[PDB]
Formats: structure tokens, sequence, C-alpha cells
């Protein structure tokens, strides 16, 4: 809003929306999330990408998916787990890097920096 | 509050069965609900425990809650001593 | 005027030196001194749980959130968390008089002014 | 390592104080002054005679004053007055506050 | 001071036997709530039963708190504070170290939910919610009662 | 009232006092 | 002394000769991850996408898939210990903070990590994949596997499978070739010196795609699993997903055929162990299906029958989790199959020891975070005591 | 040689204001231990003096709670952090100290200039941060005395804001009674353990005491 | 005063003159044999390894 | 059908754990493995006997071992031998007495030792069968583990206490905020 | 403004006098009582006796205001099959709580039958008993739902009588900031609430990294704008008290919206700390702690423990 600033920086995005994303140039590292509102463990994780977003403004987009609305999407992203993330390099010859679990907020910093 | 008036619960003492005529009192229900006896004499009644026998006497116009040859824990209420607000109860 | 949490209202009547107050076992002496009368009078054992885990609390080096109504878990929940927390106390620090098995919760401190102890076992905390 | 003020530093009251303590125990006990036991417990009884002696005169004699009203001319100090410093105010001194014109404020790191 | 008389946790002595007492009146309550779905016994029966089975086991532990005391912790520091008379009585003991018994509604009937738990165990939601009755009608009588 | 009642409460009697069935200072003043 | 040789010819021998150390031993065989519930199905109402303070509500009225999430093999080792039994780790981390972390993590909790191998030319936890656009959709491959998925056979710590008498492992193992290879191997050590070789399915997203699919995949680790355990969703999975949703949804047109079915309480239903026969084989000696922690069905080759459990992750509303009590459960099993030999065949003793895994997994959903929360074995045994009257402990 | 010996069995120093010594004196016949034990109790909590900063003197602050422009700690904090210093000092009276310095950076008790007769316990204690090039200079009062300076108002003088001076160095102190055991005339074992802020150390100031 | 003065004498007598717990066992390859000894005695880090007094050998390298 | 009663099992006590450790050491002699309400209850009254004796028997022990193998026990870094004749044997050959020895012991002995052997103190007079008790036996006064997790209690003590968390609400917006938002209030600019 | 407990306790109170109300006079000491449908909605122990007992009272953490003017207070619907249920949590009016079997004991019993017969207490028609769980149609799960904030702030409140919880309250609403606050080693989890909805401390309304921080402001950037968040130091209250901000965010580190950046007085970290931890021990002591007497050492005195600032208008 205009006036009262936006709880959450971590915007969701569909199946397509996310393959149009990706299709287009990014200039900054792509984050997409997977996700469940239902899963345990993903309360955790969507603290620190909020936390992760504030820290990277405007020079790595994070995004994320919910494997109930996309779970076809999901599982031929090679999804295995809930909490899963994807680091989409903005270069299209680099391999995009995928983590899985509850990773430590400094391992993800650490990889859009030195991977990308 | 109920029993409208004093009453004195008797406890058992001493672990054991209970021996005592079941003819020499008068069946009732109670006002719980369970059936007992209604003593009208000086009834006796007998808890042979582990170690030896344990005579209690009953009091007249007391009710018996007990049964003939039944096991009574220790501390467990024998018998009831009996020596007007109406509520309406909506169920 | 000074008061706990658990309706334990005091006034402040004495002010003494720290060397005659009565010291616990490490030899740290006590804050303040409250009358023993007035839980059972008033009958907020709260305090009484509060008392020992704050002392667990500092020699553990945590801070302890605990909801109402514990005992919804297991009978006497309060009391096992209590007693447990004070043995870890007793045993990472190394300071056997803060769960005494005899009697838990309570330890024999001495008079500051005669050195000499109070023969039965009074309950610290923080 | 008894207090000992220059008015008291020749040590005679430990002499004193020693010789006191050594006539005492032996008189009281006559019989048993060729025993060792007594003679350890006795020489010891000395030792703190002369030590309360020699800190009893310390206190009474004091200290001559220091250096930047009575019939015999003695001028003395308690131990407290001795052990006073200095108030090191003077106004060139370091350690005192001085005019904006010669503060020399030291920079930090 | 000497002495240095101090509770605790621990010193907040239970009879031993009202694990069994309460063990015994939960059977029975248990037993006649039962026939009472059956249609064996109708709803003052059990009503009835319910108040006057958890006051008997209430009394009867007030009764042999103090026997209790005298045979076994006579040097208890909450019995000597009630017994001597120094501060508090057997009542107000006994809602730490027996049951709270039964409350009353605003209105002089029984609350049929007994309090099996004394503050030393510590009161369940819904036990302290009742007890919360006793309260509120001590403070307002207390009021009432002084002026 | 709680230091008059320690101190007038007395000695351990009996079963309180000795472990086994038996089956003390003297002051003159 | 060659771990990738066949276990037909000489042992690794070395020189243990001296009794084993009770507990005995058991070995957790996977990749190590910390929370990472594999289990993952698509689900109705969903909460706020945004709003996480909303989620627990889905914590307390879960996915019936994810009563008791299992997760990875390291939670199971990690639970085990917790619960008195004592555990062994194998498996491969990055050389990076990550795999220091997470063997730190296992080290702290008392876990043997001897059977843990770095690799110092990979990244923890990383998988390096290629985003492909085919027929329309967005896909990926696997490029290079993560350090978890590349245990090679030669790096097996053959001195853990000697000693240990249980060998656990997953199904998300399967989803490696190299893990799968690996695997094998493994069990064929494990076997020779007579470890139990115990199967915890929890399968992952891709596995539930289609029923004859993974069970062609599941076909051979299932066939040499002697203890098996599965969820009520992945059993039904395996034989018929669609015919026992019938059966929960049939109603009676006219009137009900037991007084109990007026009731309509929620369906517990046991599966006979004719429905078990197409995921029966010799070797099995026990199967367990976890309806959360509400029932354990138990079956073994003499008898089968139904442990009745509960759950009450409303009683602590704001601390609730459901992660791990999957694996707190299979922990439980563990830590008494191996101090009571005796279970696979008496019925009485199977049960109450059972109860101790409900139990188990009660604890383990009181609190949030996998880890952190396992619980205790005398918090377990406490809680079991407490539950259950003193007839059925 | 001596039949009543006593020895430092542990010295410790934690950090640089925290030094323990644990002593043993052994054996005490039967009550010397009590009576030694209250005496040194008593004496180490309430009986040794110490030197800490009494008063500070600033010059353009209207009051000891306004913020200085430069300094990220208000005065009141400033006045905090200088009664925490610890101070060494076998002299009693008053005595001058100057911190007259300019940053920007950290002012430390290393930074303080101290008469002769003092000299400072910990140098790294933070008292103020400087973050622009102000000039700073504040005058100090020091003073050895016991228990702890009066919290009553005594800034009559030229604007020396009073600092609460809490003079005494022995932070806690314990003992403990063992017998010795030697069944002919009941001797005992006296244990002494000082915790004191390093403005001496805890043999001396079981010396002291 | 004398008795007490004797008591706290002894405190100024003289004597004459004469003139890594965050690495474990685990990590660092050790044997079996040795590795089960060391886990019965609860020796699960290198300092409880040193707090009690070829495996010096294998151990001193790393 | 047992009814689940939640008094089902017995509470637990200090009574009941001492009594235990008291039949294995053979002080006392109960009737059968596990201490009933009767022997707890009888134990509280004759408590402080047991005690006495035990602390007897350390004093005894004390006596005839002598200081140096009865303070031995809380100084772990002492390996020599701590026997009277050794003592007496050790004194002849440096001429250091048993007090000196005792105070060399006591040089090596740690601050944890320090304070667990306080319980030797004269005065505290602790319960000799209480200092040396396991910690397995410990947790049976209060009952074991608690079957909640202590860890949902346990909180840092230096916490900013983050106001995102999932226990809380979401942000309460700036009042002259929300109504601006939902276009109920026309900032000033608008007016003018 | 006494403390940040009185700032937001205030804003909760319920006046059943008033214009039109029933005052001192229509005070008849039925509306003085506690009614079974206060419970989630009325806080039984926070009488609060102001103008007079009973007729001030206070709602409960979780209760809510209704659309026709009613208190709602949710509970957990037990749903039996019905649908997916969606959100669970129903939000109830005084009128049909009553119709509602509503349990609040747990699901930790178990015996040879199932747990669907397991009884429980519950309430019915205002009146308690105990039912088989297959009969309750509500569970009262949040802990904090029959209390309201006063009472909520007692650890081991269930070993207290109601009655001592009512004055606790009263006490609580009377504590004094300190000079340095410190938070409680034992609480209920509650103070963070307290301390978040106080306005007290400082919340960042925007997101971003910490540029500068001191003692008077806080230099907050992010979405390429900056915010200068002014502190609040030594300012008089409405009862005289200090109101002092200190920051918490160092400089540099990164803030989301709602996040705490400094706090005020009786708070540390986020939390309600109005008071301090200190060692006490309960032994009567010569008579000076004789009934409600305490007594203290100097090392409180001298060591500013209870030190608090006092700031008095004189216009
Ligand atoms: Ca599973
Ligand atoms: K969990």
């Amino acid at each position: 809003g205009k006036f009262v600033r936006e709880d959450y920086l971590v915007r969701k995005l569909s199946a397509q929306e996310l393959q149009d994303l990706v299709k287009g140039e990014r200039k900054v590292p792509l984050i997409v999330d997977f996700y469940a509102t239902w899963c345990g463990p993903c309360i955790l994780m969507a603290q620190e990408l909020e936390m992760l977003a504030v820290e990277y403004e405007s020079n790595a987009m994070i995004v994320k998916v919910d494997t109930d609305d996309e779970y076809e999407f999901a599982r031929d992203m090679q999804v295995r787990g809930l909490p899963t993330l994807f680091f989409i390099s903005p270069d299209p010859s680099k391999d995009a890097i995928r983590t899985e679990g509850l990773i430590p907020l400094q391992m993800m910093r650490d990889i859009i920096d030195n991977d990308m | 509050v109920f029993t409208g008036g004093t009453a004195e619960h008797v406890r058992a003492p001493y672990n054991g069965k209970i021996k005592f005529n079941e003819d020499l009192v008068h069946p009732t229900r109670t006002r719980h609900g369970h059936p007992a006896f209604l003593c009208y004499i000086d009834l006796s009644v007998i808890i042979e425990s582990e170690d030896i026998i344990h005579s209690v006497t009953i009091p007249p116009k007391s009710f018996l809650l007990v049964q003939n040859d039944q096991y009574v824990e220790s501390e467990q209420v024998i018998a009831e001593i009996r020596e007007k607000e109406r509520v309406r109860k909506y169920i | 005027k000074v008061a706990g949490r658990h309706g334990n209202k005091g006034i402040i009547s004495k002010i003494l030196p720290r060397q005659d107050m009565p010291y616990l076992q490490d030899g740290r002496p006590v804050d303040m001194v409250f009358n023993p009368l007035g839980v059972p009078s008033r009958m907020n054992v709260g305090q009484i749980f509060e008392c020992s885990l704050g002392l667990a609390g500092s020699l553990l080096d945590r801070h302890y959130r605990i909801a109402p109504f514990d005992e919804r878990y297991e009978q006497e929940a309060s009391r096992k968390l209590v007693f447990s927390e004070l043995y870890e106390a007793s045993k990472q620090t190394a300071n056997p008089w803060v769960f005494e098995p005899e009697y838990p919760g309570k330890s024999r401190i001495f008079d500051g002014r005669t050195g000499d102890p109070f023969e039965q076992p009074v309950i610290i905390g923080k | 390592d008894v207090p000992i003020t220059p008015f008291t530093r020749d040590m005679s009251a430990s002499g004193d104080g020693i010789v006191a303590g050594l006539i005492r125990m032996l008189t009281v006990q006559p019989d048993l002054m060729n025993d060792k036991g007594y003679l350890e417990r006795t020489a010891r009884y000395a030792i703190e005679c002369g030590v309360v002696d020699q800190w009893l005169l310390a206190q009474t004699r004091g200290y001559p004053p220091k250096d930047d009203s009575d019939p015999n001319g003695i001028r003395s100090i308690t131990e407290r007055e001795y052990r006073t410093s200095k108030p090191y105010d003077e106004p060139d001194g370091p350690y005192v506050m001085k005019p904006v014109e010669e503060r020399e404020y030291r920079k930090l790191e | 001071t000497a002495t240095s008389i101090s509770l605790g946790i621990d010193d907040l002595l239970t009879i031993p036997s009202k694990g069994w007492l309460v063990q015994d009146a939960e059977q029975q309550s248990l037993i006649l709530e039962k026939h009472h779905h059956y249609g064996n016994v109708h709803a003052v029966e059990k009503l009835r039963q319910s108040i006057e089975i958890w006051y008997a086991t209430s009394e009867y532990l007030r009764q042999e708190m103090n026997p209790n005391f005298r045979m076994t912790d006579p040097f208890n520091p909450v019995h000597m504070m009630s017994f001597s008379g120094a501060r508090g009585n057997a009542s107000q003991v006994h809602q730490l170290v027996g049951m709270r018994g039964l409350m009353s509604d605003p209105q002089g009937q029984m609350i049929d939910l007994p309090i099996q738990s004394n503050l030393r165990e510590g009161l369940s939601l819904t036990e302290y919610i009742i007890s919360c009755y006793g309260a509120r009608k001590g403070v307002v009588d207390t009021a009432v009662r002084t002026s | 009232l709680i230091g008059l009642y320690v101190l007038t409460s007395g000695t351990r009697r009996g079963i309180c006092a000795n472990r086994y069935n038996p089956c003390e200072p003297f002051f003159c003043n | 002394t060659n771990p990738d040789s066949d276990p037909a010819l000489v042992d690794y021998d070395d020189g243990i000769d001296f009794p084993y150390d009770d507990p005995p031993l058991v070995c957790c065989f996977g990749a190590v991850q910390k929370e990472f519930v594999p289990v993952v199905r698509v689900h109705d109402n969903p909460m706020h996408p945004d709003i996480y303070s909303q989620w627990k509500m889905l914590q307390w009225d879960p996915p019936e898939f994810g009563r008791a999430p299992g997760g990875p093999p390291s939670n199971v080792a990690i639970s085990h210990v917790r619960l008195g039994g004592r555990a062994a780790f194998m498996g491969k981390v990055g050389g990076d903070d990550y795999g220091e972390e997470l063997v730190l993590m296992m080290n702290k909790e008392r876990v043997q990590t001897r059977g843990v191998k770095f690799d110092e030319g990979a990244s923890t936890a990383c998988t390096r994949v290629k985003i492909k656009f085919e027929d329309g959709k967005m896909k990926a491959e696997t490029v290079k596997e993560p350090p978890e998925d590349s245990l090679l056979a030669s790096e097996l710590n053959l001195a853990v499978l000697k000693e240990a008498r249980i060998f656990h492992f997953n199904s998300e193992v399967l989803t490696s070739p190299t893990m799968e290879s690996t695997l094998f191997k493994a069990i064929q050590w494990s076997k020779k010196f007579g470890g139990l070789i115990f199967f915890d399915l929890n399968l992952p997203l891709p596995l539930w795609r289609s029923r004859n699919e993974t069970r062609k995949l599941i076909k051979k680790s299932w066939d040499e699993a002697n203890i098996i355990e599965v969820s009520q969703q992945e059993l039904e999975f395996l034989l018929d997903e669609e015919y026992y949703e019938r059966r929960r949804n049939y109603t009676p047109q006219y009137f009900a055929e037991d007084f109990e079915q007026t009731k309509n309480r929620r369906d517990y239903y046991h599966y006979t162990p004719e429905e078990i026969k197409p995921l029966w084989h010799d070797d099995l000696k026990l199967l367990v299906v976890t309806d959360g922690t509400l029932r354990l069905h138990y079956y073994t080759p003499k008898f089968d029958g139904v442990v009745v459990g509960t759950e009450d992750v409303l009683i602590t509303p704001f601390t609730c989790d459901r992660t791990g009590s999957g694996d707190a459960v299979v922990a439980g099993i563990m830590r008494k199959l191996t101090t009571c030999p005796e279970m696979f065949e008496d019925q009485d003793v199977l049960e109450r020891q059972l109860r101790f895994a409900v139990a188990a997994g009660i604890i383990s959903q009181w609190t949030i975070g996998a880890v952190r929360g396992f619980p205790t074995e005398s918090a377990t045994q406490n809680l079991k005591e407490q539950v259950y009257v003193p007839s059925m402990w | 040689t001596r039949t009543l010996q006593w020895k430092c069995v542990e010295s410790r120093r934690d950090s640089k204001r925290l030094y323990y010594g644990r002593f043993i004196l052994s054996p005490l016949m039967k009550g010397q231990a009590d009576t030694i034990g209250i005496a040194m109790r008593r004496a180490l909590l309430g009986e040794i003096e110490g030197t800490c900063i009494t008063r500070a003197k600033f010059e353009n602050i209207p009051h000891d709670y306004s913020n200085i422009v430069g300094i990220q700690e208000s005065v009141h904090e400033i006045l905090m952090n200088l009664n925490e210093i610890v101070l060494k000092s076998n002299l009693y009276g008053t005595r001058n100290a100057l911190i007259c310095v300019q940053g920007p950076g950290y002012i430390t008790a290393r930074d303080i200039i101290l008469p002769p007769s003092v000299e400072i316990v910990d140098n790294t204690q933070h008292i103020a941060t400087l973050t622009e090039p102000i000039n700073l200079c504040i005058g100090l009062k020091i003073e050895r005395n016991r228990g702890y300076s009066l919290k009553m108002s005594n800034n009559f003088e030229d604007r020396s804001y009073p600092i609460d001076a809490v003079f005494m160095p022995v932070q806690n102190a314990n003992h403990s009674i063992h017998s010795y055991g030697n069944g002919n005339e009941k001797q005992e074992i006296l244990f002494i353990e000082i915790w004191t802020n390093g403005s001496l150390t805890p043999k001396e100031a079981l010396h002291e005491a | 005063s004398r008795n007490l003065i004797n008591l706290f004498i002894p405190f100024l007598h003289v004597e004459e003159e004469t003139f890594f717990q965050y690495i474990f066992i685990d990590q660092l390859e050790l044997p079996p044999r040795i590795y089960n000894c060391l886990k019965k005695s609860n020796i699960h880090t290198l300092l409880d390894l040193l707090n009690n007094s070829k495996l010096l050998d294998i151990l001193e390298k790393k | 059908k047992e009814q689940w009663s939640r008094w089902q099992r017995r509470r637990p006590d200090v009574e009941t754990v001492f009594l235990k450790a008291m039949a294995e050491t053979g002080q006392v002699k109960l009737y059968g493995k596990e201490p009933t309400l009767t022997e707890t209850s009888l134990y509280r009254a004759r408590r402080h006997l047991f005690k006495e004796e035990r602390l007897q028997a350390e004093r005894e022990r004390l006596a005839k071992e002598g200081p140096m193998a009865f303070y031995s026990e809380w100084v772990k870094a002492w390996k020599r031998d701590t026997s009277r004749e050794a003592v007496q044997k050790h004194f002849e050959e440096t001429g250091e007495d048993e007090n000196t020895q005792l105070i060399e012991m006591f040089s090596h002995q740690t601050d944890r030792e320090y304070r667990i052997m306080m319980g030797t103190d004269v005065r505290i007079k602790r319960d000799p069968l209480a200092m040396r008790m396991k910690e397995d036996q410990i947790k049976q006064i209060w009952g074991g583990d608690p079957v909640y997790p202590t860890i949902n209690y346990i909180q840092a003590p230096d916490a900013v206490m983050d106001f995102r968390g999932p226990d809380f609400h979401e942000p309460t917006p700036n009042m002259l905020s929300y109504l601006k938002e939902n276009c109920k209030v026309i900032s000033r600019e608008m007016h003018e | 403004r006494t403390n940040p407990l009185t700032q937001i306790v205030h804003g909760r109170k319920l006046s059943y006098l008033g214009p039109g109300g029933l005052t001192g006079r229509t005070a008849n000491f039925r509306i003085r009582d506690i009614h079974p449908s206060h419970y989630g909605r009325i806080c039984p122990i926070d009488t609060s006796e102001g103008i007079n007992v009973g007729l001030i009272g206070s709602l409960s953490i979780h209760a809510r205001i209704g659309d026709w003017g009613s208190l709602e207070s949710p509970f957990y619907e037990l749903v039996e099959k019905s649908k997916k249920a969606q959100i669970r949590m129903l939000f109830l009016s005084p009128s049909q709580d009553e119709y509602y079997m509503i349990a609040a004991g747990n699901s930790l019993a178990l015996n040879r039958g199932i747990q669907e017969e397991q009884v429980v207490p519950a309430r019915y028609r205002q009146e308690f008993l105990t039912i088989a769980w297959e009969e309750v149609h509500l569970r009262s799960i949040f802990p904090f739902q029959y209390f309201s904030i006063g009472a909520s702030l007692i650890p081991f409140i269930e070993h207290n009588d109601a009655n001592r919880a009512l004055m606790s309250s009263n006490m609580q609403r009377q504590a004094v900031p300190l000079s340095r606050s410190e938070k409680c080693i034992v609480g209920t989890g509650l103070e963070r609430q307290v301390a978040l909805d106080s306005g007290v401390p400082a919340i960042a309304e925007h997101e971003g990294k910490i540029l500068y921080t001191d003692t008077e402001k806080i230099i907050l950037s992010g979405n390429e704008n900056t915010l200068s968040i002014p502190l609040i130091m030594y300012q008089r209250s409405n009862k005289n008290t200090c109101m002092h901000q200190k920051p918490q965010v160092r400089r540099g580190k990164c803030i989301k919206k709602g996040q705490i950046l400094a706090d005020g007085a009786a708070t540390v970290g986020g939390e309600l700390a109005l008071g301090k931890n200190i060692l006490v021990a309960y032994m009567p002591w010569e008579g000076y702690n004789f009934e409600d007497a305490v007594l203290i050492s100097e090392c409180l005195v001298y060591g500013d423990i209870y030190t608090s600032f006092h700031i008095r208008k004189y216009e």
C-alpha cells in the first residue's frame, strides 16, 4: 500500500507466472520457494525468506510456490520434500542449484553471491 | 444438605470381607440410587481381616451400604449413621 | 511497597548490611527476606514454585515462559518441572545446595551475624 | 610484619614483650621447664606477646609528620594521617582541569 | 529466627490415602454415571451422590490431616504454623494439602463438579474457574459483612 | 508464637527418638 | 576390507573380540537433513499464503497423510538415542559449514557419526539442476547429485554394519541411482552379519505419482526388509487408493449393521492379512501400519492386530508440530525391538512395547521442530503410564 | 614447619575484574574455625576499603540527563560507566583525575589521567563512545573509603555530578568448616574462598581482613 | 581480645624459603576396537580423552 | 474393564527414593521391591533416625580411614596412596606430616569438587546417602522427566523477541495510515 | 501510563455503571457475581474493585466484540466428518454458548476400549458434567482463554487462590518502571504481547536496514526510502513516571516490518519487565518481616536495583 507497508515481501507465484519469469531476462538471482501451508517446517522457513528478502531488496528476487496449487509442477521440478528452494542464476548457461531442508540463513546468502 | 440432619459415615478400619445376617436388616434404596440395607437394631458386623476379626456395631436407623461376604478396602464407607428448600432439577 | 506476581505484597521495614543478611552455602547473602507465614494464610503457592525455578534459571542461564495450567499434561507437572530444573542447576553448576534430595527446593542457610546455620532448611530462590 | 613507625623502628617493645611472655609462662609452671611440649607453647606465647606489644606501640606513638602546641615538643600523626595522600590539586598539575587554552586534548585511537 | 521455620513444595504433606480415596470416589461416580445413562437412577440421585461422595471425601481428608501430621511429620513447617495457632487454620491448610472441595454458585446451590486437587497439586482450568466463585463470594461478602 | 512453640516443642519421644527398643547429661543448674 | 566387494567372501574382520556394549547398535542409512518432511501430497483448505501464523490451524487439523510425518533417517537416529538406544548414522556430507553443522548436530545427540563420510568437493544439501522447457512445461534434471545422494558403496563403514543389529533406511534413497546401488550393498553386508533390515517407506513427492510405478521401485527393497513401517495413506496407495476411499465414504442406506456404526466415529479400519498378501513376503518379520499415533496396525506371520493410541496436539495449541512424529514412533519401535526379542513371536508383549512407540510419537507432536523435541525415554515411559491404564503397561 | 599452616589452594583470574582465591587453614581446634570464619566473613564483606570515582565534572552540559552531540551515550550512561570502573590505591584522601581527550573513538579506562597514588585495574573498561571529533574533558574525584557512597545530594559544587560509588572490593566471600577427624582433640579444617573485583588479589584481601 | 588476635595472627604468617569441544572421536579415523573402548568409557570428544591418563601415533597427526 | 483414573500412578516422593536407597544398602528391609505408602509414612516419622546413623557412620569412617583417605573422594586429581600407613611412611620419607600432605591434596582440588565436598561441612551435615545418590535415583524424587518437554519453556535470557513469529498477530497499522489506505481520510494535499 | 501494562489493560475495561448503567445505587449483588456465560469473555478473577466491587470488569484475552454488541470467545469445533470444516475455530456469542457441550479436558486417556468413550468434564446448559468424548461439541484449547491480561502474567497461577490472583493483577498495575529494567526469569509468555501492544517499544512500520542509531533517533532505510524514527528520552507520564526508550538495533542490521527497534521503560528485549530477580529467603528474621514486612539488604540500595526516575511537572 501507498500508506501502509506490505507485511510480506516474498510474492507467491503460479506455475505459469514462474515460467515466464524464468524464460524472461532476470538481472538478479532468482530464489524460488516450494512450500505448503500444512507443512510444519515451512513455517520456520517462510520467516527466513522474509528476512532474506529484506537483505536482498532488489539484488535478488525471492518468490514462493505453493505445492498444493502446483503439485504436478513441483513434481516435474524434481522436488522430493517440502522445504525445498531453487536458486536460479541470472546467467542462462549456469545451472540452478536446489537446496532441501531448513538450510541456515547464512548458507542462503552465501549461495546468492558465491554461485550467482 | 440432602440427608436433612447429621450423617456420619462408618468406614472400614481393616481390609477383608464383611459377615452379617442380611435378614436382620430391611432392603432400601438410598438417596443416591444405590441399593442398601436399613438397620433398625443393634446389628454387629464382622470384618474378617488378614490377622483377626474386627466386629463393628452398627446403630439403628442407619443405612448399611455393603453386602454380606463383600470385600471392603480399609477407609471405605460401610454404613451411614442417621441419628427444606425445594429446587427444580431440569433435565 | 514491594510485591511479587502472586499477590505477596510487602512493605520494607529494615535495610541491613550485606554482611549480616542470611547467606547461602555459596556465601552469597540473600537480597530480601520474606515471612513464610504469608503463604499458608493467603494460599498462594505459585511464589514457592517461581522462587525455586528462578534460582534454577539464573544458574542455568535460562528464561522460562510457562503457560498456565501445566497440570493438564500430567499430575504435579509444575513440581516435576521445577525439581528437574533445580537438579540441572545443582548439577551443571556443581552447587549441591540448590537441589537437596532430603528437602527439594530448600537449603540450609547461615546467619550473617553469628555465622551458625539455621537448623531448619529454608526455601531460597530468585 | 607488625606495623612499625620511625618512632618504633627499634623493635624494643617486641624485646620487652617477648621476655615478659617467657617469664609469664615459666613462673606459672616452674616444674615444666624441661618439657618440650610446654616450651613450644611458651615460645609461641612469647612471640604473640611481642607482636601485640609492638602493635600497641605503633598506635600509641604514631608517625612523625610528613614533609611538603606541645610542652615537650613532639609532633606525631596517626596511621590514617600518614596514609593520607596529597590531593594533587595543583592548577599546573596534569591531574586538574585547565582552561581551554592549554587543554591539550589527547586524540583517541 | 534461629529455628527459621520455612515451607517448601514437599513440606505441603498430603494424606497418604488421598490417592486411594479419590480413586474410590471416581469409581463410584463413574459407575453411577454409567447407570444414570442406562436409566437405572435418575438425575437427582446422580446429583446428590456427586455432591455427597466428594464432600464426605473432602471432610475425611480434613479430618485425617492433623493426625497424619502429628503421627508422621510433627515438625512439618506448614503443620506448626497452623497447629500452634500462629497463622492460618485447618481449613486454609486443607486448601493446600487436601482438596478444595465443592464451591457454590451465587445462588446457594452446589456445583456438582468437585475440586479434587489442592493448591500444591494445582487446579485444572475448569476447577480454577469454579474456585473463582468462592473467591468472588468471599470478597463480596467481606464488604457486606464489614459494612 | 512460632518461636515459643518451637522452644517448648520438646524432645522426640519413643520410636521417634530411638531406632531400636531400649529393652543424657546432668546439669547442676 | 573392501566395502564394494560381494558380502560373501572374507569379512572385514578387524580386532573386535570383546562383547558389544548394550543396548544393541542401530544403523540409520540415507541422507542427513534437518526437518525436510518427504511425504508431500496435495491437500485442500489451504490457509493464508502469506500469514504463516494461521498455519498452526493445519497442525492440529492436519492432512491425513501428514498426521505423523516422517523425516530423514537422521531424525530416527537422533530420536532413537534420546529413547536410550545407541544409533550410528551412515551417509555422506559436504565439507562446507553445513556438513560440519549437520555432523555436529548428530554428535551432540550422542549419535555415532563414524559412518559419516565427507565430500570436500561438494556442497551439503545442494543439488545442481538444469531447467529445461519441455512440451511447454518447465522441468528440471539433476545435473549433479548432492553429497547426501552421493555415498559410494566403497565408503560404507563395515564396523557399523557388523555391530548394527537393525539397519534402517527410507525410500528417499531409492530416488537416487547412486544411493540405490549403495543401499543394496549395505543391506547385503547387514544381512551377512545378522542384522535386521528396517524399511520406513516415507514416500517422497515423486513416488506418489503412480501406484504401479512406485511398487516397481519399492519391489526390490521391499522383498529384503525384515521390518517395514508404512502409514495408512502409503499402504492404501500401494494396494488401491480408490477402493479404501470408497469404503470410508460408504454409509448404509437404511440402517447400521451394528450399534457402533451408528456413532459414525472415525474409520479405524484394520486391514485383513488377505489384503496384505500382495505386499507380504517370506522374510517379512513384522509390518506396522501407522494411522498417525492413533492406530498401530501390526502384522506378523503368526498373528496381527491393532494398538490404539491418541494424539493431543490441541493440549498445547501454540507449540504443536506434527513434524518428526513418524520418526519418533519408528525410533520407539527399534528401541524396544533391540531390547525385547520376544516381541516378534509374542503378541501380548508386542502390543505393550508398541504403546511405548505410541507415547513417543505423542510427545514429539508437542514441540516445534523435530530434533528439538524428541522425547526422552523417561518422558516417553511416563506418558505411556499416564495415558494407558496399568493393565496395558 | 609450623604446626598450623595456611595456603592458597586455588587462585583464579576469571576476568580482569573477578579474581577467585580459595584458602585453607588447618588444623584448628574445635570452635576456632567457627570464630575465625564469621569474623573473616564480616571483615571481608564490610571492613576493607576500596577506591573509586566519587563525582565527575563536565563543562558544557546543563545537567546529567542531557545528550552530548557526538557521544553515543547519554550523560547518565557515562556516570554509570564511570561508577563501574575499578581503581586500586593504598592511600586515603580525595584525589583528582582527568579524561581530557578528543574523538572520534572509544573512551576507555586507559584514557583516564590518574595521580600516582591510584592505579587503574581494568584499562579495557568502556566509558564513552565518540562519533565525531569533539573535545571532551571530564574532571574526576577519586576517594578511598568504606562501605558505599552516601546516596544523597552533594552537588552544591561547580556542577560536579556525584557518583554513587560502592567502595567494597570483595564481591563475595564464603567459608567452610570440615572435621579433621583427629579423634583426640577435635581438630577442624577451615576453607575460605574470596571473590574480589581485581583491585586486590584474594590473598591480599585475606591479609587485609 | 588476645585469644581473638592469636586466631588471626596465622593469616599473617610467612614461611622460610630454600634455595575443541565441537570435535568428536567419530570424525578422526580410529580402529573399531579403540572406538568401542572409548565409547564405553563415555569418551565422546577429544577433551574427555586428554582428561584420562598405536593409539597416539595415529591421533597425533590430526 | 479397568478405568483410567489419573491417580493410577503412585505419587513420586522423597521417602520412596530414600527408602529404596536404604533397602539396597541393607540399613532397612522393606516388605517388597517397592515401598508401600505405609512404609513411606513410617519413614517420615523415623527419617531423622536413619540419617543420623549414616552421619555417625561417616564420622566413624573418617576417624578410622583418616583425613587423607576420607577427603580423597572429592579430590580426583590425587593419585597417591591415602592410607594411614602410606601417609605415615610419606612423613618418615619426606618429613611432611599428615596436615602438610592434607594441604597438598586440597591444592589439586577443583572448585566444582570443593562445592560438592561442602556437604561434609560440620555445620551443614548433608545426608551421606543424598551426596552419593545417582542421577537416575534422583529423578525418581519428582518422577522422571516431564512428559511435556521443558525445551518449549526454555528461552535464552537475551532475546529481542521477534514480533513476526508464528505466535504474534499481524503488525498493527498506524491508525492514520489504515484510514488513508482505505481512502476514508483524504490527505491535506487533496484538501488544499 | 504508570507502566506498559496499565496502558493496555485500561482500554479493555467493562463498566457496568455509567450513563444509563447500573450505578452503585441500583447495584444488587447479582450483577457483582460470576455468571457461567462470562467464561472466555469476562475474567472471573479480575473483579477490579474501582468505583464499586464487581462493577468494573475486564475482557478476556481472546474475547471479541460480536456484530450484535455481544462478547464472542473462540472455541475449537469438533467436526465429525462434516466437510473439510475449513476453519474449526468458532467465535461463540453467549446465547449459543449455552447449547454446546464444551470440554476443557485433554485427550490423553486410554483404556481397553476406544478413546471416543473416555469421559471428560464439560460444560452444558450453564452446568458442569462429565461426558464421553464423542458427545463433546467444542474444545477450549487456548491457555489464556478465560483470563484477563493481569491474571495472565502470573506464572503458576493454578497454584494460587483466585482471590490472591485478583489482587496480583491490581499490584502489577502499580509497578514502577525502573531505571534499568530486567526480564523475569520465570514468566507466562504473555509479556511478549503486552510489550508489543503497549506501543512503549519502538516498532518498525517499514522494513529495511538500520543506517544510523543513537540515543536520540534511529535511521532506517528500505525500498529506497529512509525513515528517521525519533526516540523518547526522559518524558513524564501522567503518573509522574519516566518514559525512556533505548535503541535495541545495531547499525547495519536488517529489520522486518513490525519488529522491535527500541524498547521503552519497563520493557527489555520486547518483553514486559516490571521488576527484578533477586535472591530471596522465606524465613522469619527477628520480626523485621513480621506479617507483610519485608527485610532487604543494602545491595538493593547502593546497587540501584530498585532505583526509579520520577518526573514532576509544575505548571
Ligand atoms: Ca513412516
Ligand atoms: K515436533
